[PDB]
RNA sequence: CGAUGUUGGAUCAGGACACCCAAAUGGUGCAACCGCUAUUAAAGGUUCGUUUGUUCAACGAUUAAAGUCCUACGUGAUCUGAGUUCAGACCGGAGCAAUCCAGGUCGGUUUCUAUCUAUUAUAAAUUUCUCCCAGUACGAAAGGACAAGAGAAAUGGGACCAACCUCACAAACGCGUCUCAGAGAUAAUUAAUGAUUUAAUCUUAACCUAAUUAACUCAUAAUAAAUCCAGCCCUAGAACAGGGCACA
RNA sequence: AACAAACUCCUAGCCCAAUACCGGACUAAUCUAUUGAAACAUAGAAGCAAUAAUGUUAAUAUGAGUAACAAGAAGCCUUUCUC
């Protein structure tokens, strides 16, 4: 039964599963846009969102020093987080990142994959999937809706 | 025509998409929600569960006929909370909009006598039932899955030091050898949990107005948050308490008086209280 | 355990041609509209990625020329501009990314 | 075998014998060798009995061929289109004269199964069976419980 | 060996189904079939069942004429066997010899 | 008119219908007249269905079998109906359907005494 | 005999009644309570320990009782191997010896990946123990009731985490908590009316009757709105299915 | 009464069941002696006929796409992280 289970099995126990996600923070940190397996992301996706919020608490403070040094295992990204990307998010609460859905790998393996970035990179931007166009039949027709309807008021 | 799948959220543009945004006779049951669970106290000193069943949008839907159902008794369709346009079907939003009301989440049919019978469109709330009753709830239980013979049945297993291999939980022998076939009726592993199931004579003990919910006694088979089929007792040694309820069905508008906040039994304590001592 | 008879070919057929046994149809299949190209509706498409991954790449690789040492990481923030630009007032105070090759039509300026 | 081979009706093509009788059979060709020894009974029959054969059927064609074959045939036609291979590899002149009478009273259809041993058109003489062809009709044609 | 079997059987199951068929086309007229066979018998007519399931089948007023000869009959020897005497011989009950 | 049946003897009583569910214990012996008190159709269906041979047309042919337990037929069957068959048994009348003419045309057998009581 | 693997237990039990308990009665050398027999009824139960490999058996504490059997004296393609039933070894005895033992003791490999049949959850309770009945009925006293009514528990079925406990995941879990039912029907046995047999007499004589066990059915409860299903979540789940994705 | 055989009649015949053993008439496929030359005849010879030996060799099926096997992570691709 795994009912109220938010955290999915992964590597060799949770030990494994901590050290992999770690590796897998830290290869975000250093390159802002990395591509894993889409559950490993999916995990990486809250601990990504937390650590930003723990890089807004600031330098002096020993307790997010202490998480960071842990969960940054390079130690030149440490001073990169706190003088980077906790300035660069400053506005929004919780839009620090996108996850995004790429094609199976041409490894024989066929895993579905996920890449995983945060906002301002420096990087060129993913093919997002863009809505319809405000021009198109059906917006056209729900914005005659939406003029009656300010017509109305 | 190879057509391809489309949904609600596929053409729509972000301009556009918060704007879409934008003496025996028997009585009508409800569907509520099952919130949780809260200790109360009685003024005799002892300690008792209440779930907490919450009425959040119920509205009596159609009515079947007394020939064209059962032939005994009419059936009263009711649904529960308010879901989504969006995610429900062609048919369903068809026949709701010929009734007037949002899609609801789960529908449920009543046995009802035909001096009971409510009008389609007529809402209900927790008033319906009364401070001092004893009411029947179904639902869908806890859903344990594809469960071994131990856990679903409660056969005792094997030992596990004393030498047996590979058996711990196995349910050992099925059937007899001279009928070459195993029966029917064996208890074997399968699914278990997902099944509807209705515990008897839970005792209402408090009613709360302005949020509409029942306190029933003892535990509501399901999960917290599912929808809950309430009605009266069928037990028969409460057949003859439907003579002091307001027996259309309870109506707000047609009384011209506000009830009080918390409706309570008289064994309550309340949480307004003299703090009760002994003598 | 072992089979008691041989399984004939009429069983076999009716086992392996079931339609739960079938490969399904996908009806999620939609051409790209910059590209042209093939692409599942909630898949990002694979030329359009296999564009901008490669590019990251590039940028990636003149990035670690840049840098000499692999514990060396920037202190502020970084910008990238293309054969023929210069680097802004606001975006001054950052470090420089330059490429030979011109500004793609995907890539913007921001 | 009935379910493994297949079956036709007894059918004469033509309606043959109803207004006169036509031999239907049309020819026979005769494959036969000088030298063989087993062409024997195949000249001994061509010597003597297939001129008195050609006299006592004038309808038929006889046509015999002496080639150097090893196994002595004969092919008979008929008038509905058949063609049918008999060997007459080393046999008596007896033998080969009731081969070619059997061949010549035949109709030429196929030698199957016969399903029903007649074969009749307009069998329902003074009507046919159906369910109301002995029960009485009621007054005004009145149902059992049918008040009128 | 079944085809052979079945070519013995074949006989005896046409005759079962001719004698289930005169046995409905009798029973449709109000006559059993035993008192129909023996009868027609006791008439000196001599038709098999075969050609009597044919009767039956394609010719509704002939057999319906040979059920009232074998009801006739019936009533002609139930008549004569009431009587106890040999003086009254009816005119169905007379024997015909060769000739 | 099934509800109507009659069994000759103590059948009524003696004759038994018995299932099982397939489940242990589920083997069930119900007398014929229960079994008519809970369902009037049963015991002329059971009749005709064992009757029926045990062929795979004995479906298909009790698919064409319509029984009502009393006089109350669709109108659609009604109007499909060509003839009744007679009934197979003669059905005895009692002495209160016999009239009057009957009664002084069947002889008196016997004379009984004039100081007894009845 | 080109193999039907054997005792006891572990788990799961199906059935019969020749019933141990529970229930309805008849006779008693049946005053009451204990008893002894006889009839009907198999929906449900029939305990925990010491010794022995034990089935049995003895004993300790209990219970409403600790039933008799069939099921390859059920069940080893679910298990256990203590004994039997291999190969090693002692003691008593027989045999000159090798060896022998319904004569004892230590130790002694228990394979299988399921092809086919079969099967893989609807309910509508049961039994004890207290208080009253009352120290009333019945009895010379010792003794000592049945029925009716209030309560508690336990067993079994179905469920659930407000608290305790397991608990370093929001959950699962018990050691914790909640609920558990009306009508008809009967077998044996008592009666009412009344003929053959104008008395009587419960009737394989009718007509209407009652008093009455367990089953068994049915009131009653559950399911019981057809064709949007790409993706995401789920207290829903092996896969497939199922419920949500407008509030916020 | 009826329905009901390998019994018995009817119409034709090539005119009466069988294990171990015994007798007889034919004949499938080769070689040879003479015929024959769209593949046969009369004779002389045998390595002279396989639905069966847990038969031998070879290829296939069923069990079965089942049991079972493996490469720590990211990236600038051989540079850093976790054991
Ligand atoms: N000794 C003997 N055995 C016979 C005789 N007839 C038949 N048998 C035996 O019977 C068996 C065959 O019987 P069937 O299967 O032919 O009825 C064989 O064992 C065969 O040897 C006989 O006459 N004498
Ligand atoms: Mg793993
Ligand atoms: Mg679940
Ligand atoms: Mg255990
Ligand atoms: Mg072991
Ligand atoms: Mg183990
Ligand atoms: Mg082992
Ligand atoms: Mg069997
Ligand atoms: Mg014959
Ligand atoms: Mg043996
Ligand atoms: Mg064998
Ligand atoms: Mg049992
Ligand atoms: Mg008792
Ligand atoms: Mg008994
Ligand atoms: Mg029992
Ligand atoms: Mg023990
Ligand atoms: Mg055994
Ligand atoms: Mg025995
Ligand atoms: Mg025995
Ligand atoms: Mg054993
Ligand atoms: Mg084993
Ligand atoms: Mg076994
Ligand atoms: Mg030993
Ligand atoms: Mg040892
Ligand atoms: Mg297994
Ligand atoms: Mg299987
Ligand atoms: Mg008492
Ligand atoms: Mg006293
Ligand atoms: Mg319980
Ligand atoms: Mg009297
Ligand atoms: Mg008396
Ligand atoms: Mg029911
Ligand atoms: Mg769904
Ligand atoms: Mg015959
Ligand atoms: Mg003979
Ligand atoms: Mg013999
Ligand atoms: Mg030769
Ligand atoms: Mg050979
Ligand atoms: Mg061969
Ligand atoms: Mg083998
Ligand atoms: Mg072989
Ligand atoms: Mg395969
Ligand atoms: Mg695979
Ligand atoms: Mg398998
Ligand atoms: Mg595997
Ligand atoms: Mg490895
Ligand atoms: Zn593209």
């Amino acid at each position: 039964i795994s009912h109220g289970r938010v955290f999915r099995r992964l590597g060799l126990g949770p030990e494994s599963r901590i050290h992999l996600l770690q590796n897998l923070l830290t290869g975000l940190v250093r390159h802002e846009r990395i591509e894993a397996s889409w559950a490993r992301v999916d995990e990486l996706r809250g601990y990504a969102e937390k650590l930003i919020d723990y890089g807004k608490l600031g330098d002096t403070n020993e307790r997010a020093m202490r998480m960071a040094d842990f969960w940054l295992t390079e130690k030149d990204l440490i001073p990169k987080l706190f003088q980077v990307l906790a300035p660069r998010f400053q506005g929004q609460n919780g839009g620090y990142t996108r996850m995004l859905q790429i094609p199976n790998r041409n490894e024989q393996d066929r895993a579905k994959m996920a890449v995983i970035e945060y906002k301002g990179n420096c990087l060129p931007p993913l093919p997002l999937p863009r809505r319809d166009s405000n021009l198109t039949l059906l917006n056209q027709l729900l914005q005659g809706l939406r003029q009656d309807q300010e017509a109305s008021s | 025509h190879g057509k391809s799948v489309t949904w609600w959220d596929e053409h729509l543009s972000e301009e556009n998409v918060p704007f879409v945004k934008q003496p025996g006779s028997s009585r009508v049951g409800l569907i509520a929600l099952k919130l949780g669970m809260m200790p109360l106290w009685t003024k005799d000193g002892q300690k008792h569960v209440v779930t907490l069943l919450q009425v959040q949008d119920c509205h009596v839907l159609k009515y079947t006929p007394k020939e064209n159902h059962n032939g005994r008794m009419a059936a009263l369709t009711v649904g529960g909370k308010t879901v989504s346009h969006f995610h429900k079907s062609a048919s369903i939003l068809e026949f709701y909009q010929e009734l007037g009301l949002p899609p609801k989440q789960k529908v449920k049919i009543f046995n009802v006598t035909e001096n009971a019978v409510i009008k389609p469109g007529t809402p209900l709330y927790a008033a319906h039932f009364r401070p001092g009753q004893y009411v029947d709830v179904t639902a869908k239980t806890i859903g344990k899955g594809f469960q071994g013979v131990m856990r679903r049945w409660g056969f005792k297993g094997q030992p596990a030091t004393h030498g047996q291999t590979k058996t711990h939980r196995r349910p050992g022998a099925i059937s007899t050898g001279d009928v070459a076939r195993v029966w029917p009726g064996t208890k074997m592993p399968g699914q278990l949990g997902n099944i509807d199931r209705t515990a008897f004579g839970l005792k209402v003990w408090r009613i709360n107005t302005k949020h509409n919910i029942i306190y029933v006694n003892g535990s509501v088979p399901g999960h917290k948050n599912c929808l809950v089929k309430i009605k009266d007792s069928k037990l028969p040694a409460y057949k003859d308490f439907c003579k002091n309820l307001p027996f259309p069905t309870y109506f707000p508008d047609g009384d011209e008086e506000a009830l009080p906040e918390d409706l309570y039994d008289e064994n309550v304590c309340q949480p307004g209280a003299p703090s009760i001592t002994f003598t | 355990a072992a089979p008691k008879n041989r399984r004939s070919i009429e069983v076999n057929r009716c086992r392996r041609r079931n339609p739960q046994k079938l490969i399904k149809v996908k009806n999620n299949i939609d051409v790209c509209p910059e590209c042209g190209h093939l692409k599942q509706k909630h898949i990002l498409c694979g030329y359009c990625y296999e564009k901008v991954r490669k590019e990251t790449a590039e940028i990636r690789r003149q990035m670690g020329k840049q840098e000499g040492g692999p514990f060396r990481a920037p202190t502020t923030e970084t910008v990238v501009l293309y054969s023929g630009e210069t680097p802004s007032e606001q975006d001054q105070g950052k470090r420089i990314i330059e490429r030979e090759r011109k500004r793609p039509s995907w890539f913007t300026q921001n | 075998t009935a379910r493994g081979t297949a079956s036709r009706f007894l059918t004469s093509v033509l309606h043959n014998g109803l207004g006169r009788y036509v031999q239907q059979l049309q020819r026979l060709s005769f494959s036969l060798s000088r030298d063989a020894p087993s062409s024997r009974g195949a000249r001994e029959f061509v010597e003597r009995e297939v001129t008195d054969f050609a006299r006592r059927n004038p309808g038929v064609v006889i046509y015999v061929n002496p080639r150097p074959c090893c196994v002595p045939r004969v092919v008979a036609e008929y008038l509905n289109g058949a063609v049918r291979e008999e060997s007459i590899h080393c046999k008596s002149v007896e033998e080969i004269a009731a081969l070619v009478q059997k061949l010549a009273d035949q109709s030429g259809l196929d030698v199957i199964r016969i399903r029903k041993p007649f074969h009749t058109d307009s069998p329902s003489i003074q009507g046919q069976w159906h369910p109301f062809t002995n029960k009485p009709t009621t007054l005004g044609g009145l149902r059992p419980r049918e008040v009128q | 060996v079944k085809c052979t079997r079945a070519r013995r059987l074949k006989k005896r199951s046409l005759r079962t189904l001719w004698i289930n068929r005169i046995t409905a086309a009798s029973q449709e007229h109000g006559l059993k079939y035993p008192a129909f066979i023996i009868n027609l018998i006791k008439c000196q007519v001599e038709l098999n069942r075969k050609v009597l399931a044919d009767l039956a089948i394609y010719e509704p007023k002939t057999f319906k004429s040979l059920a009232a000869l074998a009801k006739r009959r019936r009533e002609e020897g139930f008549a004569a066997a009431l009587g106890d005497g040999k003086e009254p011989d009816g005119i169905f009950s007379r024997v015909v010899q060769h000739r | 008119n099934t509800r109507h049946i009659a069994f000759s003897g103590n059948k009524w009583e003696q004759k038994v219908y018995s299932s099982h569910t397939g489940y242990p214990g589920g083997f069930r012996q119900v007398t014929a007249a229960q079994l008519h008190q809970k369902d009037p159709v049963a015991i002329v269906k059971l009749a005709i269905y064992g009757m029926l041979p045990k062929n795979l047309h004995r479906r298909t042919m009790m698919q064409r079998l319509h029984l009502f337990p009393d006089e109350d037929i669709p109108e659609d069957i009604l109007k499909n109906l060509v003839e009744e068959l007679p009934q197979p048994r003669k059905v005895p009348r009692r002495l209160d359907e016999y009239t009057q003419e009957e009664i002084e045309a069947f002889p008196r057998v016997w004379s009984p005494p004039e100081d007894y009581r009845l």
